[PDB]
């Protein structure tokens, strides 16, 4: 199938550049456009610019002249976009997206790269486990939590068993708090199956490189 | 630049329901209009291309109408999943343009909040924090008041609270209200209790624990 993988959150210092990566597989890279988009938090979509890979010919949003550069690389199916003179104005989603010659659309879309444009520097969270105190009255369910506390830059992702619970899952979204995130991640489960079966949640920090794993325990 | 104008931000309806979105285009874009759903976390989705016709795999639920300048975007029978915001753009000309976004909100019935309390775990606690939690699990609608008591005395300082979206399969919300205390203080105390309040009840849901046992 068609994929565009983008290349990883960023956290970039103010005034450097950035160049996120977009690579197509599952089709003839030559016979789309490659363009991209910025998601500022909470706001729309806006079009940065697009490429041709057949000839490296470019088309940009004339608000993002000089600020965004796109290039391609045919032999390995990879679009970049620069992103220079960089400011939390540019923190951001950056999506990769293609679009036929014809019709006109963006149909498949990368993952998204957040880029982050802050000094503030790579903290990993702390994670901690929600679990009932001892006092508490087992019901047909039991909800658990892990606590993902103090970490930047957002990127965080919490998985429960492997994704294997994912269907009982809440994700509480971050808030930011002296510099710093918290958010934190439920799952229910029947009480038949926990504590009498594993239930751990993983959390990843991609900035960080870490991931704690926490084995709920009453 | 063609402006492609969603006057509206957000519009609720009620799964099995009609729901139109409208985009209004600032000059002629003929056809050249499509329209993206984008769920929370995730990338916008291709749904309608060319003002009308539906992307490859794309419920039959989804239709697109208009040319020129008014645009509209239609869900036949809304589904939980499709809370979503809803894009218009325009290939018309470039720069390509996006509308603003109309999200999609989902009134179903009032259900009351699961809770669930958590005190610090040992591990937070050996930093010399301690954050007691509160979950309000799958409630609706949104509005929701968590009052913290510490012995019984209402605490305000130091509580953080997180909604979800609403639950892309029953459409309610939850949120996490997290109080933060040093360790020190926090075994200053013992009776740690979250009290939430929630329209579908006079009585508060309260859920508590001590720290002794």
């Amino acid at each position: 199938e068609v994929q565009l993988q983008q290349s990883g959150p960023e956290l970039v210092k103010p005034g450097a550049s950035v160049k996120i990566s977009c690579k197509a597989s599952g089709y003839t890279f030559t016979d789309y456009y490659m363009n991209w988009v910025k998601q500022s938090h909470g706001k729309s979509l806006e079009w940065i610019g697009n490429i041709n890979p057949n000839n490296g010919g470019t088309s940009y949003n004339q608000k993002f002249k000089g600020k965004a550069t796109l290039t391609v690389d045919k032999s390995s199916t990879t679009a970049y976009m620069e992103l220079r003179s960089l400011t939390s104005e540019d923190s951001a989603v950056y999506y990769c997206t293609r679009s036929p010659v014809r019709p006109y659309y963006f149909d498949y879309w990368g993952q998204g790269t957040t880029l982050t444009v802050s000094s503030a520097k790579t903290t990993p969270p702390s994670v901690y486990p929600l679990a009932p105190g001892c006092g508490d009255t087992t019901g047909s369910s039991v909800t658990l939590g892990c606590l993902v506390k103090g970490y930047f830059p957002e990127s965080v992702t919490v998985t429960w068993n492997s994704g294997s619970l994912s269907s009982s899952v809440h994700t509480f979204p971050a808030l930011l708090q002296s510099g710093l995130y918290t958010m934190s991640s439920s799952v229910t489960v029947p009480s038949s199956t926990w504590p009498s079966q594993t239930v751990t949640c993983s959390v990843a920090h991609p900035a960080s490189s870490t991931t704690v794993d926490k084995k709920l325990e009453p | 630049d063609i402006v492609m104008t969603q006057s509206h931000k957000f519009m609720s309806t009620s799964v099995g329901d009609r729901v139109s979105i409208t985009c209004k285009a600032s000059q002629d874009v003929s056809t050249a209009v499509a329209w993206y759903q984008q769920k929370p976390g995730q990338s916008p989705k291709l749904l309608i291309y060319s003002a009308s016709y539906r992307y490859t795999g794309v419920p039959d639920r989804f239709t697109g109408s208009g040319s020129g300048t008014d645009f509209t975007f239609t869900i036949s029978s809304v589904q939980a999943e499709d809370l979503a915001v809803y894009y218009c753009q325009q290939h018309y000309s470039i720069p390509r343009t996006f509308g603003g976004g109309t999200k999609l909100e989902i009134k179903r019935a009032d259900a009351a909040p699961t809770v669930s309390i958590f005190p610090p775990s040992s591990e937070q606690l050996t930093s010399g924090g301690a954050s007691v939690v509160c979950f309000l699990n799958n409630f609706y609608p949104k509005d929701i008041n968590v009052k913290w008591k510490i012995d019984g005395s209402e605490r305000q300082n130091g509580v953080l609270n997180s909604w979800t979206d609403q639950d892309s399969k029953d459409s309610t919300y939850s949120m996490s209200s997290t109080l933060t205390l040093t360790k020190d203080e926090y075994e200053r105390h013992n009776s740690y209790t979250c009290e939430a309040t929630h329209k579908t009840s006079t009585s508060p849901i309260v859920k508590s624990f001590n720290r002794n046992e």
